[PDB]
DNA sequence: CTAACCCTAACCCTAACCCTAACCCTAACCCTAACCCTAACCCTAACCCTAACCCTAACCCTAACCCTAACCCTAACCCTA
DNA sequence: AGGGTTAGGGTTAGGGTTAGGGTTAGGGTTAGGGTTAGGGTTAGGGTTAGGGTTAGGGTTAGGGTTAGGGTTAGGGTTAGG
């Protein structure tokens, strides 16, 4: 009755290994399609973009949220603490100047 | 057609938790995936109003990867490879 | 055989040198063509910019009891002002403290 | 000085007139007019050199009042960019009235 | 409120109402002239720094100082505490992006 | 005469009072007292920074005399604005 | 109607050949060529950019290469910049020698 | 037949194109006049950062 | 709230006082006892620009 | 801008008291980690089409480019608010 | 700023032209909300020590008031870039 689970934390870090030794993308293509596209239907309607500018969108978007993951963990961190929460990535934003 | 919710939530949870292990995150909260994607959706209505705004003094009508760089370099985010 | 020579400030009705501006544009190496509603479009810009500076600045040390305006109130009004921190958010005004911000914790029991 | 010296360059009767004419009755410093001036060269350096790069990106020659409203559209933020914009509509509506 | 001892941690809070409300120089003029120059020695010797000079380095530094104090004070309460201490400082900073 | 040159006891020159009314101002109820060093050596770092880039720009002109203009540029490149101070 | 496309200017055929003098047997992928493109230009503005400030902040109307040195000083940081400016003065010792 | 066209970059030793660089900084509004060691330098730089980053 | 506002007040009970300051402070608090006027309290000391001194 | 005293007068800096606050268990929560399997799903594969892009082709207008002449901007000087 | 001339960059225009959109469709992919449980989190207590408080006596900085020596831009000029 035994199939040997994983604990909390096995699977964890050897996964976060496997997705730091990749270069290939995580978020889909074509909802952020979407979301650009009703994101641009609020400024002027009948737009048509570019594949090469949702790809260069998606890449810095995912760049963006892996520096503000790093930055959170690193808070998390020195808060004596290993999981992140909405106050770090409030003070985050905070220290490195996006809340203006 | 079109629902708004359907964008926010395209956003899904997995991919989210697999970005944030690919930074080091070992545990993810549950209040965490609502704040990533306002924060995202923020950064994207600037990006896109930057391109809108480039589109239009081009006098065009469609957004290109070279005016998207131009916009992401303005805001201090220079990106390489696409486009030149 | 010039007629007279009305000053292009008073057919603009700004305040500002557009006649500078436009050297300025000319001998800054931005462009070796430069429109002629340009010079004006960025007095305009300029004006309105100061203007509401400046106003800030009177209500706040109107606020202060006094009546010069000083880089303290100058400072106050630009962090009062939501755009105009934001705006000028890198720039650091000299002979200027920040705002007598106090948080809960730091409060005494 | 005046030993044969040069003479340099500022914006302080433009300021005071504008002070004059948004409040009457009222003083300023030669530090806050100092501290004006320079805010008033950075603005105008910024929205040159935004200007200069969206004609250059244009393959275009000529920095017009459209390249200084879009520069302004992008420097400035929300309402305050509307409000300058409408002002310097203004200015180039009573310039090709009048000159 | 005797005059022989005060609660400690309340003249703090009326020193730190009474800093908050002035712009004069808290680095003192003739130190700060010294190590301006102690620093230029290494770079190249002969140098004849203007009167106006100092002045703006020293109101430079008080500056970036104050702002670093406020980003180390934020970090300090978020770990539950009040006191600042030197493992708070180079998060600050590395969050900032200076040190990285 | 003036026997005497400038040592390196100016980096010491900042004295404990003055790095603990700078922290007041930002709203520092507590100073650390390991505090006082690592502040010495953060301003260490700050200070070399802008006198090189201000000795570059006096190079430049083949001059000796380091002006606030030069200063101003500096920190402007750096990364800060002073406004004020020069022109 | 006609041909006559437009002609693109890139540095590819640099690149390949500065590949081809460091390890004559490796290979640069696409994307590669494309950053390094983007490199060069993006460092290629900065210095110009930075050589005209210096050259508007100095009543001057030219650039010569103390310019270009200074630009170089103020933007590379400490070996790095030190290397290029000495290969920069040996670059114009030989064309002023030969 | 202006003779033949010595190549400046072999004239130069280096491998970038100190001819493109001038063009660009002569049309690139950056100043009314443009040295002449400023593109060699600035191509030279410019290799070496390339010969590093490739290395 | 009444809990919060009596610890800022430097005391340990719950006062009508109190209980008013946190109806009045909170928006929605407010919006739904709009019409509800608590016993034995005042209202916030709230003066306008123009009844300042010059 | 630097070099050289001056003379008080704020600055600094050791030097005990006195809290008080920050770190170490500690227990009690508690919350996210970890299958999982099934129902969206989207990224593919070609193919039209279509509307915005794009490449010539004059040409014409508007900015440059010089004088010269008003003309405003900028240095000086005391004094008063 | 005005007064007068010119040439080069906009500018329209239409015929090509091209890339983006839109299309089904379908099938491995992928999400993702279940349930479950194990490790992490946080106030609570506790205690002691680490800076707040005090404070005054030596230390030393702020104008102040000069000369005197560095040092640099002002004028002119010319030939080379």
């Amino acid at each position: 009755k035994k199939p040997h689970r994983y604990r909390p934390g096995t699977v964890a870090l050897r996964e976060i290994r496997r997705y730091q030794k990749s270069t290939e993308l995580l978020i889909r293509k074509l909802p952020f399609q979407r979301l650009v596209r009703e994101i641009a239907q609020d400024f002027k309607t009948d737009l048509r973009f570019q594949s090469s500018a949702v790809m260069a969108l998606q890449e810095a978007c995912e760049a963006y949220l892996v520096g503000l993951f790093e930055d959170t963990n690193l808070c998390a961190i020195h808060a004596k603490r290993v999981t992140i929460m909405p106050k770090d990535i409030q003070l985050a934003r905070r220290i490195r100047g996006e809340r203006a | 057609r079109k629902v708004l919710r359907d964008n926010i939530q395209g956003i899904t949870k997995p991919a989210i938790r697999r970005l944030a292990r690919r930074g080091g995150v070992k545990r993810i909260s549950g209040l965490i995936y609502e704040e990533t994607r306002g924060v995202l959706k923020v950064f994207l209505e600037n990006v896109i109003r930057d391109a809108v705004t480039y589109t239009e003094h081009a006098k065009r009508k469609t957004v290109t990867a070279m005016d998207v760089v131009y916009a992401l370099k303005r805001q201090g985010r220079t990106l390489y490879g696409f486009g030149g | 055989a010039r007629a007279k020579a009305k000053t292009r400030s008073s057919r603009a009705g700004l305040q500002f040198p557009v006649g500078r501006v436009h050297r300025l544009l000319r001998k800054g190496n931005y462009s070796e063509r430069v429109g002629a509603g340009a010079p004006v479009y960025l007095a305009a810009v300029l004006e309105y910019l100061t203007a509401e500076i400046l106003e800030l600045a009177g209500n706040a040390a109107r606020d202060n009891k006094k009546t010069r305006i000083i880089p303290r109130h100058l400072q106050l009004a630009i962090r009062n002002d939501e755009e105009l921190n934001k705006l000028l958010g890198r720039v650091t005004i000299a002979q200027g403290g920040v705002l007598p911000n106090i948080q809960a914790v730091l409060l005494p029991k | 000085k005046k030993r044969k010296r040069s003479r340099k360059e500022s914006y302080s009767v433009y300021v005071y007139k504008v002070l004059k004419q948004v409040h009457p009755d009222t003083g300023i410093s030669s530090k806050a007019m100092g501290i004006m001036n320079s805010f008033v060269n950075d603005i105008f350096e910024r929205i040159a050199g935004e200007a200069s790069r969206l004609a250059h990106y244009n393959k275009r020659s000529t920095i017009t009042s459209r390249e200084i409203q879009t520069a302004v559209r992008l420097l400035l933020p929300g309402e305050l960019a509307k409000h300058a914009v409408s002002e310097g509509t203004k200015a180039v509506t009573k310039y090709t009235s009048a000159k």
